[PDB]
């Protein structure tokens, strides 16, 4: 055209640039990013040490033909709510909250308005959310302390485990104020193996094929 | 309590000293200047190759390089005449939350989440783009790198605190606090020995990178502040919140000059940057567009509306030449 | 009995080309440089909506004349124009058809290797093998000196009287092995769909989306095919045998099909829907 | 930054030949690579170039075919495959690197060059001289002439000033007009419009004698000028 | 006893300001707006043969 001999040779630079930069944006979707979040001392350095193994802390394990990249909570500090945007585009967040939460010492109000909260928020309410409930440890040894009236009004009957654990699943679907969009996989098992990777491999390959099917405009 | 009541009481008659010697608001006076009309500004380019959401630019001192930072951890400096890209520049961690360029060139600083502002070397023997220094020492994120000279650097983050750095040592040279909040930008004054902070906490304040003085607050605002710059001649400085508004604040009047909010905007407001003139106020917004408000009258004088999502980060050159605009869905666009 | 579908025919014809030119047009050229669009699967779907558009311009207009003068009145050019272009528009439409079931399953079900195998222009290449091949469909049996004017209120089409043999090989396998193919990737997408939902509304939209990418353009081919390997055998004997009217029906659901295509995949899209 | 050749040496002619360009220091897998050649105290004279990723490739059409270039990035080896040599071939032969983007030096850093001897439209740029004698202190103007004139319509003027230093290598002072190079001192300066092209050296010191070198980008192929010689 | 007196010895500088005014500094804002119109390439939008977009 009318260019001059280097400004070819500029334009080629920059359509080298342009190649480098998709063909390892193709490593970088393919790639399956997972925030986790948990409540306080939920205990985290013992699904950490399941997997195939400051600012923001980072781990990586490729699992089955898929690279998980795990982002964590335990690097950040302020609670303002302004990290949350550089997180969409996530695969799932992993959310970890265990039946021991109230040892520490009220959990109820805390925990329904962080999620009234991420339902408030206009990025976490359309992504998938996996949890879990991991152990069986404690988990049946704190329930037949008392009836659970000292902190929970939503509940004032009789307080098994199993019947209890779908409960809290019941009242945490009623979290929800939109199913529409957003999907809840919520695991109840005997973290003691590779149980607990099995519900963040299979959690999140039903995510990658809904967003295969929509990005297909197939379903 | 005594010393409660001594400060109440200089809260107060300072600002009793403020209200008896103000004298009229900025419209009373410009009421009568006519307006510009509709300022319809055309895309001219468009800059494609980010990968995913593109979160803070700046542009050269010589008012044709760009650099942008998006999300999938790449740095693009920009050709911005022909829309050729110069460099591109792979960072180590890409949760990149702001970027800067060098008033002579040489260096670009980048940082986010990972609390290391990293330097790099753009024109070196070698070719290509090494890591000059990472200045670590913030406990929190990152956000508004600005350059003042090849050796110096102002960076603001998330500990309540800016920091003054120095980039061939390495360390901390001065440390700005007296923020309750995370602190979102900064902008360098002009003549590049002052400036202004904004902070999650509703609140702005002048700095002093000389003296780590803290100089003057500025309230006014229901919300946090997302991002600020000056007016081109360094004596006032417009902030935009998730108030939906942007308001005109001067540094020797110490309250707001006027408010630049429209009733039917819903969202508040991403990023703000000033004509050379300093007569279009841009305003990048959060549902898809970019607003150049008149900044005397508060009239929209047009809409900049291409961008399939919010708008993150404005620009204007140094000649006032163009405005690069760029936001969620990997697209700077250059309006003239 | 020749005056309704002289009413009704012409409506028909005129529906399907005002709705084809207005969703096509839309679906080529909505396509923008933003590339929210511009993936393979769309690149295909725009062919599709091309090779639709062909039979919405070319000859339509002309069987739409050959209805209006009720004993056609044009010749040999109209008619080889008018029987070349339907045919290459309608082969390359069912073949485009089978490259968006290929690559849909491509990308669903073996996601490892689709940003390798397709591409920007790879696609380019992949759809210019189907055009080459409905080009090598669409040649040899036309110019073998078998097409003509089927005079019933029909215009100049493919007559299945005189080439048994690739009357044959239109019927199976250029006009049935889409079917196959359509079911097997779209089959193998649902059942991995189903599969891969291994925790331990809830029918309609999870078959209805297999069928209506499937069965609509294979009901609305399949009796026209049936008549053309009927008559394989003898179309001399058949053509006393078959009526004329389930004939009118049978190939005026192939003219709605052709339509029916670009309704599809340009109004069950949902990023088509809210990018219109 | 270390860019050094080997392959030089006698042949005689009807013989096919083959240099490297071993580089050492630098990205080399980023830079676009012109050979350069200068015969026997006559002048210097650009025979190829090809860019980065082995994209582009440009001859000079004296040898426009009868030579080849090959590149090797994942090993920083450049190669210039002669296949038939004539008695003008013979000459010093230099690898230059070279990057394009806005605001490069794009003829930086020149190798130190390798001898080789074989026994026995486009612009033309004219040096005014071939011997100008001077002494330290005395501030000396250069000039020389082009064809077409260099100013694009970018507004770059595509003028190189070169200074080769007897004994040595070519090295790069101006690249456009006004333009210093990398690190060479600041008493040089260039200027002139369109055609006419004056390099300024003002307090001038001993090293700075050599024969200096004026070439145009523009355009394929590469013009040098004829080469004043700054005598002492 | 000292670490409020910092804050309150930063309000006595926020008390001793140079004190230009809301109508003393009205005038200098529409000086350099007016005074730089020309120069302004958005404002007044510059022929497009010198537009190097
Ligand atoms: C035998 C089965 C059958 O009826 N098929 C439709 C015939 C289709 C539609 C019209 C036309 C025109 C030319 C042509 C073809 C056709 C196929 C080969 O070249």
């Amino acid at each position: 055209c009318t260019l001059s001999a280097e400004d070819k040779a500029a334009v080629e630079r920059s359509k080298m640039i342009d190649r480098n930069l998709r063909e390892d944006g193709e490593k970088a979707a393919r790639e399956v990013k997972l925030l986790l979040l948990g409540a306080g001392e939920s205990g985290k350095s013992t699904i950490v040490k399941q997997m195939k193994i400051t600012g923001i802390v980072e781990t990586h394990f490729t699992f089955k033909d898929l690279h998980f990249k795990m982002f964590d909570v335990g690097g950040q500090r302020s609670e303002r709510k302004k990290w949350i945007h550089c997180f969409e585009g996530v695969t799932a967040i992993i959310f970890c909250v265990a039946l021991s939460d109230y040892d520490l010492v009220n959990r109820m109000h805390e925990s329904m308005k962080l999620f009234d909260s991420i339902c408030n928020n206009k990025w976490f309410t359309d992504t998938s959310i996996i949890l879990f409930l991991n152990k069986k440890d404690l988990f049946e040894e704190k329930i037949k302390k008392s009836p659970l009236t000292i902190c929970y009004p939503e509940y004032a009957g009789s307080n098994t485990y199993e019947e209890a654990a779908a409960y809290i699943q019941c009242q945490f679907e009623d979290l929800n104020k939109r199913k529409d969009t957003k999907e809840i996989y919520t695991h109840f098992t005997c973290a003691t193996d590779t149980k607990n990777v099995q519900f963040v491999f299979d959690a999140v390959t039903d995510v990658i094929i809904k967003n295969n099917l929509k990005d297909c405009g197939l379903f | 309590d005594q010393l409660r009541q001594e400060a109440e009481q200089l809260k107060n008659q300072i600002r009793d000293a403020r209200k008896a010697c103000a004298d009229a608001t900025l419209s009373q006076i410009t009421n009568n200047i006519d307006p510009v009309g509709r300022i319809q500004m055309r895309t001219r380019r468009t800059l494609r190759g980010h990968l995913a959401k593109i979160y803070a630019m700046h542009w050269g001192t010589d008012s044709r390089l760009l650099v942008s930072a998006s999300q999938d951890g790449k740095l693009i400096i920009w050709d911005s005449y022909t829309t050729n890209k110069v460099h591109a520049i792979p960072l180590r961690s890409s949760w990149v939350m702001t970027c800067a360029y060098a008033p002579s060139g040489n260096y670009v600083a980048c940082g986010g989440l990972d609390n290391i502002c990293s330097i790099y070397n753009l024109k070196t023997r070698e070719g290509n783009v090494r890591v000059s220094r990472e200045l670590a020492g913030h406990t929190g994120y990152l956000s508004c790198c600005r350059f003042l000279d090849d050796n110096q650097i102002v960076t603001s983050s998330g500990d309540t605190t800016c920091a003054l750095w120095d980039i061939e040592t390495g360390q901390q040279t001065t440390t700005f606090t007296g923020h309750t909040g995370d602190v979102m930008s900064l902008s360098l004054a002009p003549d590049t020995r002052l400036f202004v902070s904004g902070a999650c906490d509703a609140s702005a304040k002048l700095w002093d990178v000389r003296e780590g003085m803290c100089r003057q607050t500025f309230t006014g605002h229901e919300s946090d502040i997302n991002a600020i710059c000056f007016f081109p001649n360094g004596n006032a400085f417009a902030t935009g919140s998730d108030d939906a508004t942007c308001r005109l604040f001067d540094l020797r009047a110490d309250q707001e000059l006027m408010t630049y909010s429209h009733d039917n905007i819903i969202c508040g407001i991403t990023s703000v940057s000033f004509s050379k003139s300093g007569r279009l106020l841009l305003a990048g917004y959060d549902d898809f567009n970019c607003n150049v408000w008149d900044a005397l009258k508060a009239d929209r004088a047009g809409v900049l509306a291409g961008h399939d999502n919010r708008v993150s980060c404005l620009g204007v050159t140094d000649d006032g030449m163009a405005v690069a605009t760029g936001s969620w869905d990997s697209f700077l666009k250059i309006w003239n | 009995r020749p005056s309704w579908l002289a009413s009704a025919l012409a409506c028909v014809l005129i529906f399907t080309i005002v709705v084809d030119i207005l969703g096509n047009l839309l679906v080529i050229l909505s396509v923008y440089r933003n590339k929210k669009l511009r993936n393979a699967g769309n690149i295909f779907v725009v062919s599709l909506a091309v090779a639709d558009l062909v039979v919405a311009i070319y000859p339509y207009p002309l069987v739409l004349m050959s209805i209006f003068n009720n004993g056609w009145n044009l010749g040999y050019l109209h008619c080889q124009v008018s029987g070349f272009l339907m045919g290459l528009s309608v082969i390359g439409s069912i073949f485009n058809i089978t490259g968006i079931a290929i690559n849909r399953y491509c990308y669903i079900c073996h996601s490892l290797k689709y940003d390798k195998l397709y591409s920007s222009k790879n696609s380019l290449c992949y759809v210019l093998l189907i055009w080459l091949l409905t080009l090598a469909a669409v040649l040899p049996n036309l110019r073998a000196g078998t097409l003509q004017y089927d005079p019933r209120i029909y215009s100049c089409t493919f007559a299945q009287s005189v080439s048994s043999a690739y009357t044959i090989a239109v019927v199976v396998f250029h006009f049935l092995v889409p079917m196959i193919i359509v079911i097997f990737c779209y089959l193998r997408i649902w059942i991995l769909v189903l599969q891969v939902r291994q925790r331990v509304p809830q029918d309609f939209r999870n078959f209805v989306t297999m069928f209506v990418v499937f069965v609509l353009f294979a009901i609305c081919w399949a009796p026209l095919n049936f008549i053309g390997l009927a008559v394989a055998s003898d179309p001399a004997s058949m053509v006393p045998r078959i009526p004329e009217w389930l004939f009118v029906a049978s190939y005026y659901m192939a003219y709605f099909n052709s339509c029916l295509n670009a309704i599809i995949y340009g109004l069950l899209n949902q990023n088509f829907r809210k990018e219109y | 930054v270390q860019l050094v050749e080997s392959g030089g040496g006698l042949v005689q002619p009807g013989g096919s030949r083959k240099l490297s360009c071993s580089a050492s220091g630098f990205a080399f897998s980023s830079f676009g690579m012109h050979w350069v050649r200068q015969a026997p105290e006559k002048g210097l004279e650009w025979v190829a170039y090809i860019s980065s990723g082995s994209g582009t490739i440009y001859y000079a059409d004296t040898v426009k075919g009868r030579f080849t270039i090959s590149r090797d990035d994942p090993k920083n080896t450049l190669f210039l495959q002669m296949t038939s040599l004539r008695s003008e071939d013979t000459a010093m032969y230099y690898c230059v690197r070279s990057i394009y983007y806005y605001g490069s030096s794009p003829f930086d850093f020149w190798g130190q060059g390798t001898t080789l001897t074989v026994s026995s439209s486009d612009i033309v740029m004219t040096q005014a001289t071939s011997s100008v004698p001077v002494t330290p202190g005395e501030s000396v103007s250069i000039s020389c002439r082009s064809s077409k004139s260099l100013l694009h319509s970018n507004g770059n003027t595509y003028l190189y000033w070169f200074l080769q230093r007897p004994g040595q290598s070519p090295q790069l002072l101006i690249y456009r007009m006004s333009n210093l190079a990398s690190g060479v001192p600041d008493r040089f300066s260039g200027s002139g419009s369109g055609t006419a092209f004056t390099l300024t050296i003002s307090r001038l010191e001993a090293e700075d004698v050599g024969v200096y070198y004026c070439m145009q980008h523009l355009e394929y192929p590469l013009t040098f000028g004829a080469g004043t010689k700054l005598e002492l | 006893i000292a670490q409020a007196r910092k804050l309150v010895e930063q309000l006595k500088m926020e008390a001793n300001i140079d004190r230009i005014k809301v109508s003393k500094a009205a005038a200098d804002l529409m000086a350099y707006c007016e005074a730089h119109a020309k120069e302004d390439p958005l404002l007044t939008p510059v022929p497009a043969s010198e537009n190097p977009f």
